[PDB]
């Protein structure tokens, strides 16, 4: 519900109450930002023209799921303590960690608030926008918050587990719906079907996988008309079924396996047609890991991506190797924002996800940022007195933005969460800090005693007392 | 979002937001000031009071920082500059609810423009009109709120289609310092270490009348932000540091609106920038690392 | 469908379009240049000697291939990357043997423009320079630091890749641009252009060939100024000193202020042609990207006027890249966004299609400098994906040797086999074991040295062959 | 590069080169075998010797290690297998310039392949005909290259428009075992733990007669490489790794020939591959770094 052109987001003031015609005079637009997110003011200076317009910054988020999100997501930020930044000899192991367990904390929030945002029903447009960020970050913690620089040797399980996850997540497909398509109104002998069955194979649902084919051909045209190629569909059924996923080991041993079984039907008895013939060689050289039919069945990059780590060879030495294969198969869909920033991702150039997450949603990018300066993947390299620039590292720089941005949201709960990521900000001088909470803290919407405590409070643990005089002078005036 | 009815007879100039953006007070050329309140139950603008308050057209008006109270200023066409103050003894909407605290009138042309100082330098506020003459009034004894002296005179132009307007630099970790725009000119004032204000600098570049000029809160940076809206079709962004003596240079420059851009605004914590115009459309610029400003969002008033 | 495509022959090959499909059989010879091709059909009994597209038997490749392998082993351990002053000299004797490369590259480079066969090599080999020039101005001075830490060493070689990478503005042009007066669009998109690339020199002097001296000093005395003080400006840009820019740019910008609300008692548009050129100096983005030709000249501009700091990197790169796109014509343009935005491994495969030679030792260099690194983890020999991603190419370049017939780049490929800074010494051993046979010994200092590899490995049997068959071959003399 | 004159008068079948790839051996239906030779200062290929072979067709040749002399073997459709040892003693292009060391007529079928066994397991040699009998024959006493033992025999198609290849494995840090291809079956044989022979694996896929097939020399790699044409125009790349049994893979598999796929040969390095077909192109594949083979120039014979 949402269309950009000029790289910004087209929309409508009113929707039955739009003041200027095109035929119309040029007139006098005039439009006033408020203190508050959520209340600013457009109105015309022209004849017969006397309505105030309250307009509110397109897609800004009042919700109680983002509060709670943002709460949520400052927590795992104050309590990574010294993690936060990067610099025993364990120090190393340790960091990485509690960094790494950070990430999961931060993944888990965003599927929170992702299934709340599900269950209300307001703009889809939020929802989507959301899980797009999730998808991108379930790309970045495979490929940087589970190995830390090893191999998918050192811990399979947690890769695998994880990067079936990101695939699976990315995109419905296939949808239970199409499935079903592929079903209803001669015998599944259409490319289809197996396109179809080497796609879940590719994407690691061999659970499913198994279950279409036992729902046709399996046990009636084999078992009846050749005996070879039924012992070989079936005994391979029998291989998906036990597709290592812990054992870096037990794969190796499985993949001998897998092509010896290939083997050994690819050179035997055909009581079967010419095309079913190959439709199962081409479905045991998935499973084998041939890239050629790998590549075959792939309809995205990413399954393509999928399964070279899957079938071919598990080790991230490839990885980019694996790309350039698959987007050669299949390149980029620009449609959906998420997908650049993964290829951008696996291919080393982490930075240039950021923009596009500060675009997604400006919170969970500048968190993203902090765990990435943390993890030690971006860091600052530049070389009055204040800062909320390119000056300290990007990360410094959304985490500074996104407070700022949350003082004019109107939610007395998040500033402490503002002031909070300005004080614990990694870098940038005391008294940088200092100047900053000056300036922000008079706009504070208290309510409470307890309001006007915290607040003074952090004029006391900053020293900006002159800035008591006036919450004073100003308290004497109010009730006034 | 649904738009309200300002309940004014003739044309509204100006539209201000009081200091937690609650409030809105609204001035017209029907001679009366509004101001409304959002009631916080219903989310809907209601009218707090409303009153004759000039004798012409009143053009510009502006909240005191609430640290001084309820206290609003209005400058209008029949050569005046009036202060305001809520008496909350009175009925809303008794055309009673708002006192005239006093009357400067040293002005001997229309008054375009008024605005507050930033609250850390006192009550003190700032005009400007025809006679080409910037003035500077003090409340020098917030003890008493109609005592206002005149802290300043200076001739902006030299000799009397015309535009004028002010914004102070919000910034209260930065010396004092406002800037103006009579015409085409766009001129900053310092106040010099003689107590004086003196001309910093000067923003080249307007081929026309300047309908408006922001300066931005500098929250967080070393340098300082004013955008203007030229009656030229370009709203023009431009960094001033100084190294004291102001260096100026000229960050963004853009002329989407394709025509006059009539009002240009800056956020709460100068993070987003607003520009409005001819073209019935309002657009939202934020600054990018390299401090670029490019349009996040626009808003259309175009059916 | 992938790649190149050769006559077999020029005026002479046995195919003709539209017959009758024959059996065409093709044997790869122990020599690269000495191939066979032929055809198993009657009237067809002609034999096709045919060489591999694009070998390299020039003595100027011979003598790159040695000049290369000295900078590889003079680097002794520096040769790889261990994880504070041994940092502080590595890096500085890396960034040493990165800038004695990109000499032995000029050199040849030069060498093959004297000799006027294939000036395809001569192209190839300059674009692998310009993508050289980038990855050393980007990673081979300021070793993770600032453009702040060693001004003059970076705008110098950032000047030398920009103006390095195309001929333009080539004089020829500058002459087509100098033929009422010069207050066109092209003059000015033209001066910027110089401006933006730092060819200030060239620059002023296209100031000082019209409208400076006439038409300002009689017209308009205030822009006279201006535009003459600003030449002054130009004449001493701050190449060394990262203060003296901030003192030059706030000059600069003051200069602007000043012309910028003045007396115009000049053309309207020659007003504005000023301030254009007066706002690109001050760095101005937006007008930088404006007389901006290639995305380049953009992000060389932004280096030079805007902000020197590699912080804004990524961003410059993105707005030059709006501004004008990526040119696929040339193999050079896009290793360089690569190797600007990060991803440096993307850079190598278009290299060794350049030069298989230049890239081996890119990547050496570049796994010296901690840039890569192998992320991989019965009998286990290595020439894969396994040890890293340097050694791989390096051991290919090495075996690619062996096959080219030059028995002086013998040592050099068993050198880099020897000295692969990863693999086992065995298995080093094996694979010398196999290749050593192939050597093309002629003198007896050959079979010595090529005696003493037997010896310095511990290949007895490999040698008593080597005796067995120089025996056989000496009797037959009898 | 220019083409010289063979000087056979009915078709060449095959072409080999010596070990210093400085010689080249010539087969052709015009029962002759000659061999040249690349003068050093000229650069171009001379005759050295040219003799009447065979009594049918000599379709397959080839040489043996220096390391046991100048001896070539050549396979024949009159169901025979002759060896030749060069007499230096003999002037060049007199006919008799190589010697005849001996004739294996064990073959009841024309002969369709002769292939050296790699030097490394004494000289060997293995032949393959139209009795789909593989048969391997040692030169047991190197003593006398007149006496050669017929040291194996096995059925490769143990029941006979049909073609015949073979080729050894190089490695000599590899189990002795080579390649064969009869019709469209490619299967591998490895020298048990007993001595004798055995079938350790097959190349499956082939759709029609295998035309071509090379071991790739291993140098640098654990795994094996073999490629091979097929009439059904594919090449293909198979991966033979032992974990013992042998593990194999299809590693790349082209049809850009669009035909049958005649010849298929190895690098010296085994980093290079050549194919050339009916399109009357030859194609060169190298490796890339996921091992998959890429294509990186075309030779065309066309026009």
């Amino acid at each position: 519900k949402r269309d950009p052109v000029s790289g910004a987001i087209l929309v409508p003031m009113t929707v039955n109450d739009q003041p200027i015609e095109k035929n119309g005079d040029k007139m006098p637009l005039k439009f006033k930002l408020g203190p508050l997110s959520y209340q600013n003011m457009a109105f015309i200076t022209a004849k017969d023209k006397y309505k105030l317009y309250p307009v509110r910054i397109p897609r800004l988020d009042t919700s109680k799921e983002f509060s709670a999100y943002v709460s949520g997501l400052f927590e795992i930020y104050r309590d990574l303590g010294d993690d936060r930044v990067f610099n025993n000899s364990n120090f190393a192991k340790e960091h990485n960690a509690t960094v790494n367990l950070a990430m999961e904390a931060i993944l888990n929030e965003l599927e929170v608030f992702i299934g709340r945002v599900k269950d209300q029903d307001g703009r889809v447009n939020r929802f989507y926008e959301l899980e797009e960020s999730l998808t991108v970050l379930n790309c970045l913690r495979t490929m940087y918050f589970i190995l830390d620089g090893q191999d998918v040797e050192e811990n399979r399980s947690e890769f695998i587990e994880s990067l079936l996850n990101w695939i699976n997540r990315s995109d419905g497909e296939p949808d239970e719906e199409y499935i079903e398509q592929v079903f209803s109104v001669k015998v599944f002998e259409t490319q289809y079907f197996w396109k179809l069955l080497n796609q879940l194979v590719l994407r690691g649902l061999l659970s499913q996988a198994i279950g279409c084919i036992e729902r046709s051909d399996l046990l009636p045209y084999l078992s009846d008309t050749c005996a070879v190629s039924f012992d070989a569909v079936s005994d391979s059924i029998e291989l998906l079924k036990q597709y290592p996923k812990d054992s870096s080991s037990t794969f190796r041993e499985w993949k001998n396996l897998v092509l010896k079984l290939s083997q050994a039907f690819g050179s035997s008895a055909t009581d079967i047609s010419g095309e079913l013939r190959d439709y199962i060689e081409d479905f045991l050289l998935v499973i084998g890991g041939n890239q050629r039919k790998i590549l075959q069945y792939s309809r995205t990059w990413y399954e393509s991506f999928c399964g070279f780590l899957l079938y071919y060879i598990p080790s991230l030495e490839l990885s980019a190797e694996y790309l350039q294969m698959s987007l050669e198969a299949n390149v980029v869909d620009i449609t959906n924002d998420w997908e650049q920033p993964c290829v951008d991702i696996i291919s080393g150039k982490i930075h240039s996800i950021l923009p596009v997450m500060e675009s997604l949603d400006s919170c969970t990018a500048a968190f993203t940022a902090m765990i990435c300066e943390a993890k030690g993947l971006i860091e600052n390299i530049f070389e009055l007195e204040d800062l909320f620039s390119y000056r300290n590292g990007m990360a410094s720089y959304m985490l500074n933005s996104f407070a700022f941005e949350l003082c004019s949201l109107g939610d007395k709960e998040l500033w402490p969460v503002a002031i909070g990521l300005i004080a614990l900000s990694a870098t940038g001088t005391r008294s940088a800090k200092k100047m900053v909470i000056a300036e922000l803290l008079p706009h504070y919407p208290f309510v409470t005693n307890d309001d006007i405590e915290w607040m003074l409070s952090i004029c006391v643990e900053w020293r900006l007392p002159e800035i008591a005089k006036e919450i004073y002078t100003t308290l004497g005036n109010q009730m006034l | 979002m649904q738009p309200f009815d300002s309940g004014h007879d003739d044309l509204v100039h100006d539209v201000v937001y009081d200091f937690y953006g609650r409030h809105v007070a609204t001035c017209s050329s029907d001679q009366h000031i509004k101001v409304f309140k959002l009631d916080k139950d219903t989310s809907n603008w209601e009218l707090s009071d409303s009153w004759r308050a000039h004798d012409s057209s009143i053009v510009a008006i502006d909240w005191a920082s609430p640290e001084y109270g309820r206290i609003i200023a209005s400058a209008s066409y029949d050569k005046t500059v009036k202060l305001w103050e809520e008496d909350p003894d009175q009925e809303e909407c008794s055309g009673r609810r708002w006192n005239k605290l006093c009357t400067l009138n040293d002005s001997k042309g229309s008054l375009y423009s008024v605005k507050f100082a930033p609250a850390h330098l006192g009550l003190k506020l700032a005009c400007l009109g025809n006679d080409g003459i910037l003035r500077l009034y003090d409340a020098l004894e917030p003890s008493d709120l109609r005592s206002w002296t005149l802290t300043s005179e200076m001739k902006v132009l030299s000799i009397p289609q015309s535009d004028f307007c002010l914004s102070w630099c919000p910034s209260r970790f930065s010396p004092e310092k406002l800037a103006v725009s009579a015409l085409e000119q766009a001129i900053i004032y310092q106040r010099g270490k003689d107590g004086k204000l003196h001309v910093a600098a000067k923003l080249p570049g307007h081929k026309s009348l300047i309908r408006s000029i922001s300066w931005a809160p500098s929250i967080g940076r070393w340098y300082q932000l004013i955008a203007t809206g030229c009656k030229d079709g370009r709203i023009r962004i431009f960094k001033i540091t100084e190294k004291s003596n102001l260096q100026v240079e000229l960050l963004s420059e853009h002329d989407d609106h394709n025509g006059e851009v009539w009002s240009v605004s800056w956020n709460l914590t100068g993070t987003i920038l607003s520009s409005a115009g001819d073209d019935g459309k309002v657009r939202l610029w934020k600054a990018t690392y390299s401090n670029e400003f490019k349009c996040m969002s626009v808003i259309t008033a175009q059916q």
